[PDB]
DNA sequence: GATCGATCGATCGATC
DNA sequence: GATCGATCGATCGATC
C-alpha cells in the first residue's frame, strides 16, 4: 500500500492535459489561422492556461519524419526566456528543429535559422511568453512572417499588448488576438467534475462535487484554471498523507484560507 | 515620409534623417521594422555583429531603400572604419547636407574633392560630433557654427 | 564532471565536451590545466608548436585521460591533417555523436563504414561546420537540420 | 441541533434578494434606457434598496462569452469608492471587465479603458454611490457617453443630485431620474408578509404578520426596506439565540426601542 | 577562571537554534510543499526568525553524496544580494552546488545552472531575501519552475509580497504562503524560559523567568524572537563582565532603556 | 530612478 | 451670509 501511496503522489505532482472548450477553441482558431498562414496573437490572463493548450496544438501534429530527409515540422512552439535578444531567439528556433547550432555572428545564425526554417517546411510559429524578448528582435520576427509566410502566434500576457503597443509596425501586423475566458458559469462546475473524474483519478466515493464544494471552489480559484488544478492537488495529496481516502471539508478549507 | 539617400550618406546618418522625417525614436523605429535595438546599435556604429541580411531586409521594408543600396551606406567588405570620433568635411556639408560613411573610414584623413583635412571636432569651439543619426541642424551643438561654414577652418 | 572518449574522437570535440559538462570556457579549462591559451589552440586544429608531452599530461591531469589516449584523438604521426574545413559523416555521428580525427585527414574522403562521401557543410543550407569543440548539440546551427539527419543527404 | 442553529444564524446573517415592484420598476425602466443608449440617473434615499436593484439587474444579464472572443458584458455596474480620481475610475472599468491594468499615466488608463469598453460591446455604466467621483471625472464620463453611445446610470443619495446641480453639462445631460418610493402603505403590508414567508424560512408558527406587529414595524423602519430587514433579521437571531422557535412581541419591543 | 570567562563570552556572543513550535510548522509545511513540488512563499516580519528556519530546514536534509557521482542536493538555500542579476543568481546556484563557474555569457550562466540543477536532482529553491532579485530574474526563477519541477520559496520581508504584486505572472503563481506569527502569548513565556535553559547555559539560579522579568521582555522586544536573543545575550554577557555570576534586575532595565 | 514640482484641492473657521 | 486666508497633502508627470 506504501508503493501504492508513493505512486498516488507522484502521480498527483505530474500535471496532465484534460481537453476542455477553451483548448477547443483555441486550436480550431489556431488552424485557422494556420491555413492561411495569419499570424495572429492570442493574448490572455495569467495562470489561466495558455501555455498549455498551445502545447497541445503543438504535440497534436507531431512532426512525420522521411526516412532520408529533415522532418516536416508544422508547428514550432518557442518559449523565449526573459530579455532574449535575436542570436538568442534564433538559437532557439533552430535547437527545436534538432539543428545544434554553429558558433558565429547573429548573420550566421539568421543565415542558418532561415534556411532550417525554410528546409523543414515549417507552417506555425508559437512565441509564448512573447513579453520577454526584446524590441530589436519583434523586426526579426517581422521580417521572418513576411518573407518565409509563416503565421506567427505571439502568445503572452496582458503586459504583451502594452509591450507591442508603444511599437508600430507589430501592433498592426498582428491584430487578430483570441481572448482566454474567465471560465466562470455552469461550464465552471463542468470543469470540477471533469477534473475530479479524470484527473484526480481516485475512487468514486460520491462527492459529486455538491454546492458547498462549489462554492468554496469558486471562493478560492476565482476562475483559474492554474488555482483549480493547485487546490485539488493539494488537497487530493493532504488527505493522502493523512490517511483519507477521499478529500473532506477541512483539507479544502485549510487550502482555501492558506491562498486567501 | 519617405527619404532618398543622399550620395555616400552613412548609414547611421540617413537613419536619423528618416526618424526625423517620421517622428521616430530609434526604439520606434526599431519596432516598426521588428529588430528593435539594432537599430540603436547601427545609429552608433555599433556592427561586432555585422548587419545581416534579415536585418538589412527589415530595415528595407521601412524606409523602402533597398538592402543594396542600404549596404553602401557602410564601409565595403574589407574597408576598416571607426566609431569614434565622427569626423565631417565642412566643404561637402555645405554641398550635400550628411555624413559620408567614407569620414569613419580609418585609412581617411583628406578629402580628395576638397583637398583638406577632415575635421574631427568642431574647429571653433572643439565640440566633438554626436554620431550622425543625432545630426539634427547642421550646426555644431555648442556653438552653433555651421557645419557648411567650418569649411573655413579646414586645412 | 569526467567524460569517456569516444572511439576515434578528435582531441577538439573531446575538449568542447569536456568544457560543456564542466560549464568550462577554453581559457578556463587552460588555467585549470596550466597551460593557458594552449587549449583554444587545439580546440581550432592548431599545431604549429606540436602537442608536447608536458601539455598533454597537464590536460590528462584535469580530464582524467592518459596522455596515450588523448594523442589518439590526433593524427598518427606522418598523417597530414587539416584544420579546414571541418568535416562530417552523419551516419556515423547517428551511432556515436562526436566528430572523428579521421575526418580531418587530407587523405580522407569517404567514409569507409558507411561507403558514403564525408559532408564539408550542411547538405541542406550549406553553412559549414564550426570547429567541433562547438558542437554543442548535434544540428546545423543554421538551419537546425540534425547530424544524423544529414547521412539521409550523404551520396 | 446546534449544527442546525448555526446553519440558521449563518443563513439569517447573510442577506438575500427577494424581487419586489420596486426593483421590478428599476429594471424595467434600466431595460428602457438600454434599448435606447439613455443615460439617466436614478436617485433616491438612504437605506432604501437602490444598490440591491442595480446589483439585480447587473446579475440577471450574466455575460455570456464566446469560445476566443473577450465576454460581451452588457451592463457595467461600478461603485467608486470616495474621491475617486480619474484614474481610480479607469482602473475600476478595465478591472471589472476581467483586463488588470498596466502601469502608467491616466492617459494610458484612458485608452485602455476605451479599448475594452469597445471590445466587450458594453450597454450599459451603472455607476452606483455617483456622489463620491471628483468633478474632474465627470468631464471623463460625459466624454464616455458622448463617443461610445453608453447609457451612464448615476445611482447614489440625494446629495448626488445636488453635486451634479452644481456643474453646467453633466445635470443636463443625465436629467431622466427614477426616485425610489417610501414604499409605505399596503404594499408595505405586502413586503413584510413576503419577508416572513421567504427570507425568515422559520416553521409556519401562524405569525401572520397581525395588526400590532405591522404597527411596530410601521413605528421601527419608516418605510425604509433595509431598515426592516435589519430589524426581522435581529429579531429571528435573538429568538434563536434564547431557545424560541418563533419569534415574540418581547424581542420585536427591544429591537425597536434599541433603534429609536 | 579568565580562560573560562573568555569561553563563556566567545559562546555568548555565538548564536544557536533552539527549536521551537514556528521552525516546527515551517518545516513541516516544507516538506508538504517538496513532496508536491508546489512553489510557495514564506513571508513574515522582520527579525523574527524566518532565515534560521529555512536555514534548519537547509542542513537537516544534508546532502548524501554517492562514491562516485554528484551529491544529491534536495535543498538549495540562497540569500541574493542587493539588486541581484541574473548571472549572479545563476552563479549563486550553481556555486552551492560546488560547481565553480566558467568565464561567459548569461546564456552560459543558465545553460551550466540548469545542467548542474537536474545534474544533482534539486527538490527545493530557497530563495531567501527574495525582495532584493530584480524584476528581469523573477522570469529567469519562473521558467526554473516551470520547466525543471522545482518547488521555489521566496522568503523575504512583507516588502517581498509588494514586490511581486507589482508583477503579473510572479503573484499568481507563487500565492500559497506562510505568515510567521509573533509568538506573544504563553508559548512566549515558554520561548522565555527555554532559551533560559538551553542559550544562556548559566548555572541554575532559581530566575526562572518571574513575573517582573517576563514584563520587562514583553516589554522589550515586542514579540521579536531576534530582539529576545539580543537583549538575553546581551544581558548575560553584561553580568558575566562584571562579575555577577547570574543576570540582575538592573542589567535588564538597562538594556531595555538602551533599545526603547 | 529618484526627484522634484507645482498645485490645487478642499477646508474650515472665525468673524463681522 | 460672505470671505479671506492659511495650510498641508497627496499626486501624477516630466525630466535630467
Ligand atoms: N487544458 C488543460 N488541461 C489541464 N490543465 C490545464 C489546462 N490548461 C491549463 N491547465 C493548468 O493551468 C496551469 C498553467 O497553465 P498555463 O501554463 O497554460 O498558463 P498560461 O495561461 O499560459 O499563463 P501564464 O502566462 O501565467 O503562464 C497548470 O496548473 C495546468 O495544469
Ligand atoms: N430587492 C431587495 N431584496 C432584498 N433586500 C433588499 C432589496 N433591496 C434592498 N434590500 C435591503 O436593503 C438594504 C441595503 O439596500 P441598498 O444597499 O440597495 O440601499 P441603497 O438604496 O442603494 O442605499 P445607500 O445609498 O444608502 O446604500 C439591505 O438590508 C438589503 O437586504
Ligand atoms: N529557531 C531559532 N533558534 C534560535 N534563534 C533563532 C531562531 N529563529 C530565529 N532566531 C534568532 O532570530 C535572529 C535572526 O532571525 P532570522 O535571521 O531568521 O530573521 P528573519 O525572520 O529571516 O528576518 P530578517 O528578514 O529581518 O533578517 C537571531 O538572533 C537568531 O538567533
Ligand atoms: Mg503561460
Ligand atoms: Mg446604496
Ligand atoms: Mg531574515
Ligand atoms: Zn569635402
Ligand atoms: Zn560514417
Amino acid at each position: 500500500d506504501d508503493e501504492w501511496l508513493q505512486a498516488e503522489i507522484a502521480r498527483l505532482k505530474g500535471k496532465s492535459i484534460v481537453p476542455l472548450q477553451q483548448v477547443k477553441t483555441l486550436h480550431d482558431w489556431l488552424d485557422g489561422k494556420r491555413k492561411a498562414r495569419k499570424s495572429c496573437r492570442v493574448v490572455g490572463e495569467s495562470r489561466t492556461g495558455k501555455t498549455v493548450a498551445c502545447d497541445a496544438y503543438r504535440y497534436r501534429h507531431k512532426p512525420q519524419q522521411e526516412a532520408g530527409r529533415p522532418p516536416t515540422v508544422p508547428v514550432v512552439y518557442i518559449r523565449p526566456h526573459q530579455k532574449c535578444g535575436p542570436k538568442d531567439l534564433f538559437k532557439k528556433i533552430t535547437e527545436y528543429l534538432k539543428y545544434r547550432v554553429t558558433k558565429g555572428t547573429v548573420s550566421d545564425f539568421r543565415d542558418r535559422t532561415i534556411e532550417v526554417l525554410k528546409g523543414c517546411g515549417v507552417e506555425m510559429l508559437i512565441i509564448d511568453e512573447a513579453d520577454r524578448l526584446k524590441p530589436e528582435t519583434f523586426a526579426d520576427v517581422r521580417d521572418i512572417a513576411e518573407d518565409l509566410g509563416i503565421a506567427v502566434v505571439l502568445v503572452g500576457t496582458d503586459r504583451l499588448d502594452a509591450v507591442i503597443k508603444r511599437d508600430e509596425q507589430v501592433l498592426e501586423r498582428f491584430r487578430a488576438h483570441l481572448r482566454f475566458g474567465k471560465l466562470s458559469g455552469e461550464d465552471f462546475k463542468n470543469t470540477v467534475e471533469m477534473w475530479e473524474q479524470m484527473v484526480l483519478k481516485l475512487p468514486v466515493s460520491s462527492n459529486l462535487k455538491s454546492k458547498e464544494m462549489l462554492r468554496i471552489l469558486t471562493s478560492a480559484t476565482e476562475g483559474y484554471i492554474g488555482r483549480l488544478d493547485e487546490i485539488l492537488r493539494e488537497a487530493a495529496i493532504r488527505s493522502l498523507s493523512r490517511g483519507l481516502k477521499k478529500i473532506d471539508k477541512a483539507v479544502l478549507q485549510e487550502v482555501a484560507k492558506e491562498y486567501k | 515620409f519617405l527619404i532618398k539617400p543622399y550620395e555616400g550618406e552613412s548609414l547611421s546618418h540617413f537613419l536619423g534623417r528618416f526618424r526625423r522625417a517620421n517622428h521616430l525614436s530609434a526604439s520606434g523605429l526599431g519596432t516598426l521594422a521588428g529588430i528593435g535595438a539594432i537599430v540603436a546599435r547601427w545609429e552608433r556604429f555599433h556592427f561586432n555583429p555585422r548587419p545581416s541580411q534579415q536585418e538589412l531586409e527589415a530595415i528595407a521594408s521601412v524606409v523602402e531603400v533597398d538592402a543594396q543600396r542600404l549596404a553602401q551606406m557602410l564601409p565595403p567588405a574589407g574597408v576598416g572604419m571607426q566609431h569614434e570620433p565622427i569626423r565631417l568635411c565642412g566643404a561637402c556639408y555645405a554641398e550635400s547636407p550628411c555624413h559620408r560613411i567614407e569620414w569613419q573610414y580609418k585609412s581617411v584623413w583628406k578629402c580628395d574633392r576638397h583637398q583638406l583635412k577632415i575635421l574631427a571636432k568642431c574647429p571653433n569651439c572643439q565640440a566633438p560630433f554626436k554620431m550622425p543619426a543625432l545630426w539634427e541642424d547642421g550646426c555644431c551643438h555648442r556653438c552653433r557654427m555651421p557645419f557648411a561654414e567650418m569649411a573655413k577652418l579646414q586645412k
